[PDB]
């Protein structure tokens, strides 16, 4: 009856949100600290072999919102400052002897959560390590002063308030003022006037401001010294070296521009961001940067700025007499869009992609010698004219290591398609051209990747042929036909308005940029690209493919049979037309009925069925299909020219996102309200709602554990288990389910499946993670083990508290109080404690530390 | 408790409450990595582009009074 | 109105008493009047008066002028009857007005400093802090050049005291405006040919800059050293001394980083070591001692071998300051990597122990502490036995203070290192010296007790051959006219009990216990508590079964001691009773346990926290020893008969019974006492339930359903304070069962707690709000959000007031969570209200 | 009604408590479960107020603690918890 679950991560998250480089070992070697989400990891790149090694990984049980490194004066090792979702700021030091993160300081200032006015989102440190600053997106900002004592141990002071009401923050970064009073540049915007202007004038008249906060050490207080508006709204900042090397001023990245600005008489030197020659992207779309990097040397310094299209440019500042007159930008080769870049000494570059696998490149030539053009802020240009660039393959950099990342996982099916005993995980993940379907085995996980055209959304398995039917849909994208058409149009107006341009256009047409590395053609608010694909699991082959129109977007797919027509199979795909996300507006949808012949290898188009809204869910149902179109749940039967409805329920709350059937109980998932239990009364052909939930939930996936119990996942990283009352009549309505399980994983789950991973063994509930992780929930066998693990949880919650000041019980109950789940990821940290703590906790548990270790390992064997 | 932005009184209007709620939502989106990831997968834009669009929307998200 | 005035205030606030009119008074006079009123409101006034007066005096600081402001402030800052808080109010208002009048204070800078500089040498730490703060605010207000021009002529003033004061103030302004801003002025003054006093004052400025800033100097350490290095070879001797002291202070501030900055100071100091003598030699030695810990291992070895000859020579100096300096230098040398241990053992130890370890050095306390700490730091690197062997024989000296010194040294050494480094002969020397020192102490000293205990515990099982002698000494000491010696003997027993048990001398320890037994009739309370603690230790080491006297005879002897008043006696007796109740409860009848229980119940309202803690532990042990029935019944009776105070102890006892014994035992009868209609006992039962749940915490996850009917009765208007206490019960329930699947019963209780949200009594509405917050953290903010959304927008203004109070509590409690719980509010003709982002589907 | 919480931003100063208010919780006056350590602002721990009790204002003997119930509700995250009297000056006894 009672469901008691135990949570264990099998494959940790692989996506990266933040990355920093520094001398964390305290030696001449450089390491990289990365934030996977709720996990903090340390990596050591070997300059000899050119490969990245993982040295330490720690579950912090929180949300890392900002990460940075700093070093004191004359120090020989960099510390790690972490901005978390607790009301606390933490400073840590890595000790290589114990291979642990030693929490050196932890100071409290506010409440927990990713709050609006509580600092944590932004972190900025003074380049000399004298002080650090934590900041929220609104109003509040705090500054801490760092120093050392007699024993050379880091010390932190009380906070210094630097708040300013009705103010937003786009980014904060510390200015290298040498050894003057430390200063922090902030991108802000005041909304007080926009809120009180009922006409909308003040909304557009308000402009982004760059402000400077100075920290008077002698007077020991923070003050807003200067604040200058900017014509162009900027996304983030870059600190350029100051004092002995370079001027102090900041660099602002904006839409289509990059500006150097400095306090004092320094004029603003702004240079337009280069574009691309004959860009396939929409002309109306702007262009911004996504990340930056800084590399200093005894001689010169430079910057690396990447654009939305993955173009990395090298930026050098030409300064004359404590004044900068020129900003120079040169094309560096192109890599996938990253979230952070790290230029290391010993000549290597780390690219942590926002989605997909990560890369470690080796530098070969910095780009000074080659003939490729160079662009400066002083070159004359008409206002509309911009610089123009043509991308080329990697010449300056060479790939020396590729690190596999399963982020972002959008679908997973666990099954033994390859005739084996242990099943495999079939994972549709990746994004855009970098999408991939991967087969994962174990015997740590082992992966095999097959590339895909567009972002996979759903995939089904054909029972007879064991072949996958995948749908790949992307927004703001072109299809093959429209790509070729637009390329031909650009060539046609290239000829008009010499006549070597005909040869140049022929060269442009005969050149097809690999969309994987140079990006996919991105153009359009409501333009969609959709592809149906058939693929064999064993080999990376694609048996067949179908392309759909430029405004047709697939969101549902199913392989089924019909009683109307024998044992021949059929494939139904749900498509939307003219879907606008924000604000929402859709013309209608279509249901593609395909016959699928040649024992699961080729799709034969049968017919297209118009429908009022997007078909978001399609599930077979005893010789018929159950299709969800908006708030309408219909049962459809195969016709000769159309899909004809037999019964329809209209009273669904908002929008059907998924339906699963057990017997004659259908479990509709709604986007905001959760789980509606409807009953198909065979007699009379009526769909009657008999149950729903008392809580709203943003359902992503679902899974049925029995005839009365359902397991679901939130968009907000939650998992729940809801079960119906035992005495329930499907003809009596207003029955409400009880929530028997609630848990917060810290990551968003998009696939839940009940399975037995090891032949033999035991059942479990495996979930996937949008940030690229795999976890399992295992039920308990005896309640004495339940009490044991609950006491382990209680003791580790107070003796090994989370690394970033979060309360574990508070964290795991982020949106709903925890109910009947044990955190095994926390329990397994028993072996990462100190000997005295392990001894005392084991004595409290009335057994030995090795006994507790074996008891923990037995569950990692029973999975 | 009036200084805490987002709290309301008996004279709080629908617009004030919903603007505070939308702004809180946007801040939470930018804090929670997987929410921003879902958003950036929906719209084929980079994470930084989504963040910039969100911060742009924070001026008057629900619209003028 | 006008605040109160102390007598000394009259002299400064005479004019405010007379009644006049504004227009009669001259414009210059008006300023004086408003400044007087504002400063009186600041000095003697409530925090709101002070805040208002501060804002008013800052917003018009420019309008007033620095003249009258300071000509009235400075007289107040010189009153001999000035409280420290008054000084703090004055320094705060000075900083606030100085931030406003930037250059408007340059005329009065001098007139300020002459009143402020004497604070930089006050014995009070906070006075010096405030003085530094005002000088910093002034140097930021007035220009740097203004400060220099105001304080320049005093550099070569004849009085050395004035020079020191001006140098300290210059250091403060350097910390206020930055080192590089004063770097050229200091570089010039440190080479001033016009006066040796000028260079002396400049090097003093650098020294005080070091002393004040510390580790924030490593930046400009190179600059300061290059500025002051020439002062070591100057013709004048006092400037050489002050340059050595400044180098020493810079090295102390730079520990441990930045040895390379002192690269051009090594050979001058090394030459002056051989050349100079007296105070200058002491300053040179101090500089070298503070500089060595920053060097590399090999170079530290080289420099240490270079200077060790003169160090060992100056070991035998008559100047006590020289002795202290060379001792600190030895401590610094032998605590660094590079100075090998055998080198110290061969070349440094014999003269150290021949010259320093003399009788007269044990008289002065400063030399005492310095020598003790230095010898311990020596043992940390050269070996414990090499140190103890040279001073162990001195444990039998006539001078008691010398024995105390060597005892403290041996104690600290063996506590930091242990006893693995010791052989047999040294162990025998140790035992003999410790026995003689403990046997011949005129004054009861903690040093002897601590040293004995530390040596015994460090030897461990190696002390068995001496245990009969030690116990004979302890027995002979327990028979003495003085009490404090008996207390010391009992404390020694307490500290050595565990090592005795390791040595398996159970008959000796049983003899100790039976000897302590008859000593329970002791009259002096401190020694009685000591022997009680000793009995507790012995009872712990030798089990309850073999303990002599047997528990059945020991505990009744302990029973009347609970009536004693001394806190030490009460604590030790309660701890011993608790030990007996934990492990040896079978040897005592339930009657004696009940009598102790009811003599112990009063001590729950003791003032000392340790006594209440021990009482709780002991009560819980005896309540687990007996069944809960008897104690429960008599506690319920005591609850009925007693009212208000002394019933809190009965409620605490009921809760302790509920925690030890399962609440299955206590809850039914406790709720049946609520069945009778006597409203006072209903209040008592409700208070008992509140504390019971608050105490048992997560233990009450299985009793919400059981208490639910009593609550839903009490939530109805049975009285009013019944509603208050029932809300308190629900609050503690929710906070205790947080995260244990109790959402159903608590959700049910929420429906009966909610209608009481429309109540006017402040105490009961506060209790209802607390209950709602606890239910929020136990159920989740979503259900609360629905309950609140019902009436967030309502025609009735009172409904909106209450519901927005609720919503504010929830929103502050968990604003981030509510992101997932707000309903869909569809946009209308004007606005765009739907969150289109959350409607996305992949 | 004359006594209020400081509620300023707390710093590195550790709260302190006298012999009478030893095991009490600064917020709710509870003895049950001392959980987290109390921090106070720099202004409340300056001068003669160094080592002074947070509730009444007497000679401190033991560190101050929030209780488990307040920690769970994050009442430790609020401002400086030192009680201040709005009807007395700095020199009043
Ligand atoms: C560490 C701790 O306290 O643990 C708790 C669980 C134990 C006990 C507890 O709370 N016990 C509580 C706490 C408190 C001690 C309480 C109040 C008693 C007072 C104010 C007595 C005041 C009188 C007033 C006058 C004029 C003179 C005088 O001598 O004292 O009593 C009650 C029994
Ligand atoms: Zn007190
Ligand atoms: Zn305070
Ligand atoms: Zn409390």
């Amino acid at each position: 009856r009672h469901m008691f679950l135990y949570n264990l991560t099998l494959q940790r998250a692989t996506g990266i949100s933040f990355a920093i480089h520094g001398n964390f070992s305290g030696t001449k070697q450089q390491e990289i600290v990365v934030s996977r989400g709720k996990i903090l990891e340390l990596l050591r790149p070997d300059p000899n072999t050119g490969k990245v090694h993982t040295l330490l990984t720690v579950e912090v049980f929180g949300v890392i919102r900002s990460l940075m490194a700093f070093r004191l004066t004359g120090g020989t090792k960099d510390y790690i400052v972490v901005g978390s979702d607790s009301g606390r700021i933490v400073i840590l030091e890595y000790q290589p002897s114990k291979n642990m993160f030693e929490k050196i300081h932890q100071e409290t200032f506010g409440k927990s959560g990713c709050r609006r006015i509580v600092p944590g989102q932004f972190l900025a440190v003074d380049p000399k390590g004298r002080a650090v600053m934590i900041s929220a997106i609104e109003k509040q900002k705090l500054v801490y002063i760092l120093n050392r004592d007699a024993a050379a141990r880091l010390t932190i002071s009380s906070p210094l308030e630097a708040h300013k009401a009705n103010t937003l923050v786009y980014h904060v970064v510390g200015v290298d003022v040498g050894f003057e009073n430390p200063m922090f540049a902030c991108l802000e915007m005041d909304y007080e006037e926009a809120d009180n202007d009922p006409t909308g004038e003040a909304a557009a008249n308000t402009q982004q401001t760059l402000t400077f906060y100075e920290l008077d050490l002698g007077l020991n207080h923070v003050v807003r010294k200067y604040s200058e508006p900017l014509e162009e709204h900027g996304n983030f900042l870059i600190t350029v070296p100051g004092g002995s090397d370079g001027p102090s001023g900041v660099l602002i990245c904006s839409e289509n521009y990059i500006t150097y600005k400095n306090f004092g008489d320094q004029p603003d030197i702004r240079c337009p961001i280069p574009r691309r020659r004959n860009d396939l992207d929409d002309p109306e779309r702007g262009m911004i940067f996504v990340c930056s990097a800084t590399h200093k040397t005894k001689s010169m310094f430079f910057f690396l700025a990447q654009t939305e299209q993955g173009d990395i440019f090298k930026i050098t500042l030409e300064t004359d007499e404590d004044m900068v007159t020129e900003i120079r930008l040169k094309y560096f080769d192109t890599v996938p869009v990253a979230a952070a870049m790290c230029v290391l000494k010993t000549g290597f570059l780390f690219v942590a992609s926002e989605f997909g696998n990560h890369y470690l490149y080796q530098i070969a030539h910095l780009g000074d010698d080659d003939e490729e053009p160079e662009f400066s802020s002083a070159m004359p240009l008409e206002e509309g004219d911009t610089f123009f660039f043509q991308p080329r393959p990697l010449k300056n950099l060479v790939l020396v290591d590729e690190l596999d990342s399963l982020s972002p996982i959008l679908f997973c099916q666990i099954a033994d398609l390859a005739n084996e005993d242990t099943p495999q995980l079939y994972v549709a993940c990746g994004r855009g051209p970098r999408s991939s379907l991967r087969v994962l085995r174990h015997g740590v996980f082992n992966q095999v990747a097959f590339p895909l055209q567009y972002t996979p959304r759903k995939f089904v398995i054909h029972p007879e042929s064991n072949n996958l039917i995948i749908i790949e849909t992307d927004h703001n994208a072109y299809t093959e036909a429209t790509k070729a058409q637009r390329k031909q149009q650009m060539a046609e107006e290239m000829v008009e308005a010499r006549e070597l341009a005909a040869e140049m256009a022929a060269a442009f047409l005969n050149e097809n940029l690999p969309e994987s590395i140079f990006g996919a053609p991105k153009a359009g608010n409501g333009q969609w690209a959709s592809v149906i694909r058939v693929m064999n699991p064993i080999q990376g082959n694609t048996l067949d493919l179908v392309q759909l129109e430029q405004n047709e977007a697939a969101f549902s797919v199913a392989v089924c049979r019909f009683s109307n027509t024998g044992e021949d199979w059929y494939v139904l795909v749900g498509v939307a037309k003219d879907l606008i996300l924000n604000p929402r507006s859709v013309a209608g949808g279509f249901v593609y009925t395909y016959k699928l012949v040649n024992n699961g290898e080729k799709l034969e188009f049968l017919h297209k069925t118009p429908v009022e809204e997007v078909p978001a869910a399609i599930a077979p149902f005893q010789g018929r299909v159950l299709i969800g179109v908006g708030k309408l749940l219909r049962v459809y039967d195969l016709g000769k020219k159309k899909l004809l409805r037999k019964c329809e329920n209209k009273h669904i709350a908002n929008y059907i996102s998924g339906i699963q059937t057990i017997g004659h109980r259908v479990i509709v998932s709604d986007v905001q309200e959760s789980f509606i239990w409807v009953r198909y009364k065979r007699n009379e052909n009526q769909l009657i709602i008999f149950a729903d939930d008392t809580y709203p939930r943003w359902v992503t996936t679902a899974s049925l554990l029995d005839y009365d119990t359902v397991a679901g996942a939130d968009k907000f990283g939650n998992i729940c288990v809801v079960r119906l009352p035992p005495n329930t009549n499907d003809e009596v309505d207003s029955q409400k389910a009880e929530v028997i399980m609630n848990y917060h994983v810290g990551e968003t789950v998009l696939s839940l499946q009940k399975t037995t991973l090891i032949p033999g063994g035991s059942e479990s509930l495996v979930y996937t993670t949008l940030s690229g992780g795999i976890g399992i929930l295992v039920p308990f066998t005896s309640h004495e083990d339940h009490d044991f693990f609950q006491h382990v949880e209680m003791h580790l919650r107070s003796e090994h508290p989370p690394l970033c000041g979060r309360d574990h019980l508070s964290f795991r109950s982020y949106y709903f109080p925890v109910k009947n789940v044990i955190d095994g990821d926390l329990c397994e940290q028993f072996n990462s404690m100190e000997p005295n703590k392990q001894k005392n906790v084991s004595e409290e548990l009335d057994r030995t530390p090795p006994e507790v270790s074996k008891k923990l390992e037995d569950i990692r064997t029973r999975y | 408790q009036s200084k805490y932005i987002g709290t309301g009184h008996a004279d709080t209007t629908k617009w004030e409450w919903l603007v505070n709620q939308h702004r809180d939502s946007y801040c939470s989106y930018m804090g929670h990595f997987d929410l921003l990831n879902y958003f950036a997968i929906a719209e084929n834009e980079s994470k930084a582009r989504v963040r910039f669009n969100l911060m742009e929307k924070m001026l008057q998200p629900c619209g003028p009074p | 109105n006008l605040p109160f005035l102390k007598p000394d205030d009259i002299q400064y606030f005479d004019k405010l008493l007379v009644d006049v009119d504004e227009s009669t008074l001259s414009p210059e006079e008006q300023k004086e009047r408003k400044i007087m009123k504002l400063l009186l409101k600041i000095k003697n006034g409530t925090p709101p008066m002070r805040k208002a007066a501060l804002r008013q005096i800052t917003d018009k600081a420019r309008e007033f002028g620095a003249g009258p402001l300071f000509n009235q402030i400075l007289p107040l800052l010189m009153s001999p009857t000035l409280e420290d808080q008054e000084r703090h109010l004055l320094v705060k208002v000075i900083d606030r007005i100085l931030y406003k009048l930037d250059d408007l204070v340059r005329p009065y800078v001098h007139k300020i400093l002459v009143v402020i500089e004497p604070l930089l040498i006050d014995e009070d730490y906070y006075a010096r802090v405030e003085g530094r703060e005002i000088i910093s605010n002034l140097a930021k207000a007035a220009g740097l050049a203004t400060m220099i021009s105001t304080m320049r002529p005093d550099i070569d003033n004849m009085d050395e005291y004035v020079r020191n004061t001006t140098a300290r103030a210059f250091a403060v302004v350097a910390s206020a405006l930055g080192i590089p801003s004063l770097l050229p002025f200091l570089k010039a003054v440190c080479k001033s040919k016009k006066s040796w006093q000028a260079r002396h004052t400049g090097i003093k400025i650098v020294q005080q800059i070091a002393i004040l800033m510390g580790c924030a100097i490593l930046p400009h350490l190179r600059s300061l050293v290059e500025i002051i290095e020439h002062g070591l070879v100057d013709e004048q001797q006092k400037v050489r001394t002050i340059s050595a002291l400044a180098i020493a202070a810079l090295a102390e501030a730079a520990t441990p980083y930045g040895i390379e900055s002192f690269d051009s100071v090594l050979k001058p100091l090394w030459k002056g070591i051989r050349q100079h003598r007296g105070k200058g030699l002491a300053a040179f030695l101090k500089a070298i001692g503070y500089l060595i810990p920053l060097m590399d291992a090999e170079y530290a070895n080289y420099y240490t071998r270079e200077v060790m000859l003169i160090l060992i020579r100056e070991f035998q100096s008559p100047d006590e300051e020289m002795k202290k300096i060379v001792l600190k230098v030895v401590k610094q040398c032998c605590g660094t990597d590079g100075v090998e241990a055998n080198y110290i053992k061969t070349e440094i130890l014999p003269p150290f122990f021949k010259h320093f370890w003399q009788h007269r050095m044990a008289l002065d306390r400063r030399n005492y502490r310095q020598l003790v700490d230095t010898t311990v730091e020596l043992a940390n690197k050269v070996g414990a036995a090499e140190i103890i062997s040279r001073i162990v024989d001195d444990l039998k000296d006539e001078a008691e203070q010398y024995r105390k010194m060597v005892m403290e040294t041996i104690e600290k050494i063996m506590g930091n290192l242990g006893a693995a480094d010791i052989d047999h002969k040294l162990e025998e020397q140790l035992i003999d010296g410790i026995l003689y020192a403990f046997q011949e102490q005129t004054t009861e000293d903690s040093v002897m007790l601590n040293g004995f205990g530390t040596v015994v515990n460090a030897l461990g099982k190696r002390v068995k051959p001496y245990l009969p002698q030690i116990c004979g000494t302890v027995l002979w000491r327990l028979n003495n006219k003085s009490a404090k010696v008996r207390q010391q003997a009992a404390d020694l027993i307490s500290r050595t009990a565990v090592v005795m048990k390791t040595c398996q001398e159970e008959k000796l320890m049983g003899h100790l216990g039976v000897v302590l037994y008859e000593y329970l009739g002791e009259e002096y309370p401190e020694v009685l508590g000591s022997i009680l603690g000793a009995l507790k230790a012995i009872v712990n080491v030798i089990g309850m079964h073999k303990m002599t006297p047997p528990i059945k005879d020991l505990l009744p002897r302990l029973t009347p001691i609970l009536k004693n008043r001394h806190e030490k006696v009460q604590e030790n007796c309660i701890d011993l009773v608790g030990r007996i109740a934990d492990r040896g409860a079978e040897y005592v009848s339930a009657r004696e346990w009940m009598r102790i229980c009811f003599e112990l119940l009063e001590l729950l309202k003791a003032h000392k926290k340790a006594i209440r803690r021990a009482t709780v532990n002991t009560f819980g042990y005896i309540a687990k020893a007996i069944g809960p029935h008897d104690v429960l019944a008599t506690l319920l009776n005591n609850l009925k008969v007693q009212e208000r105070q002394n019933r809190v102890c009965t409620t605490v006892a009921i809760a302790i019974v509920a925690e030890t014994c399962s609440p299955f035992t206590v809850l039914p009868a406790l709720m049946n006492e609520y069945r009778v209609p006597e409203l006072n006992v209903q209040n008592g039962v409700l208070k008992s339930l509140s504390f019971l749940f608050e105490y048992i915490g997560e233990m009450g996850k299985d009793y919400i359903y059981a208490v639910t009917p009593l609550l839903e009765d009490a939530l109805m208007d049975r009285d009013l304070v019944h509603r208050q206490t029932a809300s308190a019960v629900v609050q503690h329930m929710s906070l205790g069962v947080y995260g244990f699947g109790c959402e159903d019963s608590l959700n049910h209780l929420l429906n009966y707690v909610w209608p009481n949200v429309f109540e006017t009594s402040p105490h009961v509405i506060q209790a209802v709000m607390g209950a709602l917050e606890g239910l929020r953290v136990a159920i989740g903010p979503c259900r609360m959000l629905q309950y609140c959304l019902q009436g967030l927008f309502h025609p009735a203004r009172k409904v909106r007031d209450v519901y927005w109070k609720i919503y504010n509590s929830i929103y502050i409690g968990s604003q981030d969570a509510l992101i997932a719980h707000y309903p869909r509010i569809y946009n209308d003709d004007k606005n765009t209200y739907i969150r289109y982002e959350l409607d996305y589907i992949l | 009604p004359d006594l209020i919480f400081c509620r300023k931003q707390a710093g590195v100063a550790i709260g302190r408590l006298c012999e009478k208010c030893d095991g009490k919780c600064v917020i709710c006056d509870s003895y049950v479960r001392p959980c987290t350590l109390v921090r106070i602002c720099d202004e409340c721990n300056y001068g003669s107020y160094q080592g002074r009790c947070v509730i009444c204002g007497g000679p401190g003997v033991s560190d101050a603690y929030y209780c488990k119930e307040c920690t769970i509700q994050e009442k430790d995250r609020d401002g400086c918890p030192k009680i201040v009297n709005l009807g007395s000056s700095k020199t009043d006894l």
